[PDB]
């Protein structure tokens, strides 16, 4: 569980930190202290993970 | 040998967006599904009092 730094939903799609949770094959994303989660990927089975040296 | 090269590309391409579209009409499903909202959007502002910017 920790921070990453993500892109918004906005038209400029603009980059905002969030605190994110891996936990039973599953990636969330918290979105109050205290408040209920929401999911960033349905599965970890079924992902592909980039390491982007050209980015 | 361009043939060939894009051609390998383009399936690849067309692979990895049938993936990406998958991807996007289950996340597409899920917002409608229970977290889209009903009240109004706020106004974001930004650098601070002096720029307000809103």
């Amino acid at each position: 569980e920790g921070h990453l730094f993500k892109r918004a939903s906005n038209a400029f799609k603009t980059w905002s930190r969030r605190w994110f949770t891996i936990q039973s094959n599953q990636l969330v994303y918290q979105k109050k202290y205290k408040d209920p989660v929401t999911v960033v990927v349905d599965d970890l089975r079924l992902c592909t993970v980039k390491l982007c040296p050209d980015s | 040998q361009y043939r060939k090269e894009l051609g390998a590309q383009l399936h690849q391409l067309v692979l990895n967006s049938a993936r990406e579209k998958r991807d996007m009409e289950q996340r597409h499903v899920l917002l409608k599904q229970k977290e889209l909202g009903g009240e109004e959007p706020e106004p974001s502002l930004r650098e601070g009092p002096g720029g307000l910017v809103m």
